């Protein structure tokens, strides 16, 4: 379930050094460059005021894009702690420079379970991205096509009534997640695979 | 990467919430903190990652984000509060601090003691005369000071210096010293100063030779 | 257990050189962002150079490149400043800091850095009260320190006995290019004559140490 969490996220831009957590209890950064030369980064950390540390810095293509990332260990990925982070080239020029809260920096699964049913107004629902806790957090917004409706949802809630529809269109329906709190942070899920529902006579 | 706090000073009473609020120039990240220096000693941080207080720090200092404006607020000032205080930005390479908030405290007006010093006879013969002009533990500081040399004012050959507040009387006291030559202090009579704060205006004033 | 102890500070003449020092006790060196920042005297706070932890990266401020160069002896666990062609606005309190949770949590007690041309010696003229003109419920009298070269005087009164009362101002520049200031004290008129008031000025460059009895204004 990786590649494709990075892969939607690296187009957020080469400025900003990309890095979000799984679970909670982990962080991945990583920034894609090109492949003419590959370079020498170093990967330096410092968690509140303990030593900095080295991040062991890989490589990997992605065609013929190279993708550089580091893994943080667990016990170091606590949350509500201000956690700097540096990559800096062997020359000395610092390429990024980033302060992140773990807890803000959430990438969720894509919610699964969508079902749609109508005469009246049409009730979606659907399950919170598996295996991931603190599911009463859970922000959520789905997208009325036919062309683009999308409504908003907020915490821990898994259903909707598609008030104000049409009749005699066919509609696609999807919804994203994201943790949301004031203690939780991050960036929306991809889509859930989409339900289809053609509507009443009109 | 311009850090521009305001103000650069403000008065507040003890109790009192007061804000102050630091401008960054270019696209700054979340990596701001705030500090405190008292005269003499070194800074001292209260808050990092622009939000997040410092283990230590009393709860009445807070952070805040608006975008491109960054503010420290004090709840409720007590009397450990009033110093100077600092916004610090850490970019990529460089690290900027803001111009300073000095914060004061608000008191009841109190008209300063004023007093004149006509030179010493010691000094005389050295060829240049300091006449000094003392307003001792008043509030506020803003005051106007006039030197007149037989009755004509003076301009240009004095100058100002002005204590900090004072941990007891919370005023503050200030020194006009006016420098002029030998011969010209010679060759005039009445020096006065005036000391106007406000509504009031207190001469006081010397004639050269009265014992 | 942190403590960061700092040396080396002075007096230097224009363009002469300084190695500021840094003793850090209570962490490891090589772990850490270390910073030199410096405090004008009666201004702000002013960054100046950066070290960067396992590659003694340095990073510095264009107005301290080139003459400043930042170091550091792992083994000494100390960081060193060296400041070559100095310049007299340069003169200020140099700190090291040390980086934590984003920014410089732990600092120095700091060094004096002056920037001297020559060093000139005070006088110091009584500021006498009067003995006729007193009442004023208490008296005033007082001690001025004029034309000295480079900061700072220090002034006391009665060797330290005399403390409440007294305001000795900040320095002032005078456009003679030297500093200048006054110490004065309140006092019991009654006591005008029979306490002895001596200021106590202190002008450490000059190596000057002046005790000026300060007597009412009689004739
Ligand atoms: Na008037």
């Amino acid at each position: 379930k990786f590649e494709s969490k990075a892969a939607l996220l690296a187009a957020r831009g080469p400025e900003e050094l990309l890095c979000f957590t799984e679970r909670l209890e982990d962080l991945v950064c990583f920034w894609e460059e090109a492949a003419s030369a590959p370079g020498n980064y170093s990967f330096s950390y410092q968690l509140e005021d303990e030593p900095w540390k080295l991040c062991r810095l890989h490589q990997a293509p992605t065609a013929g894009a190279v993708r550089f990332w580091c893994s943080l260990p667990t016990a170091d990925t606590s949350s509500f702690v201000p956690l700097e982070l540096r990559v800096t080239a062997a020359s000395g020029a610092p390429r990024y420079h980033r302060v992140i809260h773990i807890n803000e920096v959430v990438l969720l699964d894509a919610p699964v379970g969508l079902v749609a049913r109508l005469s009246g107004h049409v009730v979606l629902r659907w399950l919170p991205p598996p295996e991931t806790p603190m599911t009463s957090h859970i922000r959520y917004e789905v997208d009325v096509s036919a062309s683009v409706q999308r409504v908003e949802i907020l915490e821990g809630r898994t259903e909707c009534v598609l008030s104000n529809l049409r009749g005699r269109t066919r509609y696609t329906f999807a919804v994203r997640a994201r943790m949301a709190e004031p203690s939780f942070g991050g960036f929306w899920s991809a889509w859930s695979e989409p339900v289809s529902l053609l509507t009443p006579s009109d | 990467i311009q850090m521009t706090q305001s103000p650069s000073s403000l008065s507040a009473s003890v109790g009192d919430r007061v804000t102050i609020t630091c401008r960054a120039s270019q696209s700054v990240s979340s990596a701001v903190a705030w500090y405190q220096q008292k005269p003499g000693k070194a800074p001292k941080l209260l808050i990092y990652s622009a939000s997040s207080l410092y283990s230590g720090v009393p709860s009445r200092f807070s952070g805040s984000r608006s975008g491109t404006d960054f503010t420290l607020t004090i709840s409720s000032l007590q009397p450990e509060d009033f110093a100077t205080y600092y916004c610090q930005q850490s970019s990529y390479s460089l690290i900027t601090f803001g111009q300073g908030t000095k914060v004061e405290i608000k008191r009841t007006v109190a008209a300063p003691s004023v007093f004149i010093f006509p030179p010493s006879d010691e000094q005389l013969k050295s060829g240049t005369a300091s006449v000094v002009c003392l307003l001792n533990n008043f509030y506020p500081r803003e005051a106007k000071v006039s030197w007149y040399v037989d009755n004509a004012l003076q301009s240009g050959n004095s100058q100002e210096s002005v204590t900090e507040q004072d941990s007891k009387d919370s005023t503050y006291s200030l020194s006009s010293t006016l420098t002029l030559s030998k011969a010209d202090y010679e060759k005039h009579k009445v020096y006065a100063c005036e000391v106007t704060q406000g509504t009031t205006s207190v001469t006081k004033s010397f004639n050269r030779g009265e014992c | 257990e942190v403590q960061l102890v700092e040396s080396g500070g002075g007096l230097v003449q224009p363009g002469g050189s300084l190695r500021l020092s840094c003793a850090a006790s209570g962490f490891n060196l090589r772990s850490y962002y270390m910073h030199w920042v410096r405090q004008a005297p009666g201004k702000g706070l002013e960054w100046v150079a950066s070290i960067s932890p396992y590659y003694s990266y340095t990073y510095y401020a264009d107005s301290v490149k080139g003459r400043f160069t930042i170091s550091a002896d792992t083994s000494k666990n100390t960081a060193y400043l060296q400041m070559n062609s100095l310049r007299a606005e340069d003169t200020a309190v140099y700190y090291c800091a040390r980086h934590g949770y984003g920014a410089m949590d732990y600092w120095g007690q700091g060094t004096l850095v002056t920037v001297f041309n020559q060093i000139q010696g005070p006088s110091v003229f009584p500021l006498a009260p009067s003995s006729k003109s007193t009442s004023g419920g208490t008296a005033a009298l007082g001690c001025l320190v004029k034309d000295y070269f480079p900061g700072p005087v220090t002034v006391s009164w009665n060797s330290g006995a005399l403390t409440s009362g007294v305001h000795t101002f900040p320095a002032v520049l005078q456009s003679s290019g030297l500093y200048s200031l006054s110490s004065v004290v309140t006092v019991p008129s009654s006591s005008l004559g029979t306490q002895t008031y001596i200021c106590n000025v202190n002008h450490k460059p000059s190596n000057t140490k002046v005790d000026k009895k300060v007597e009412p204004k009689s004739c």
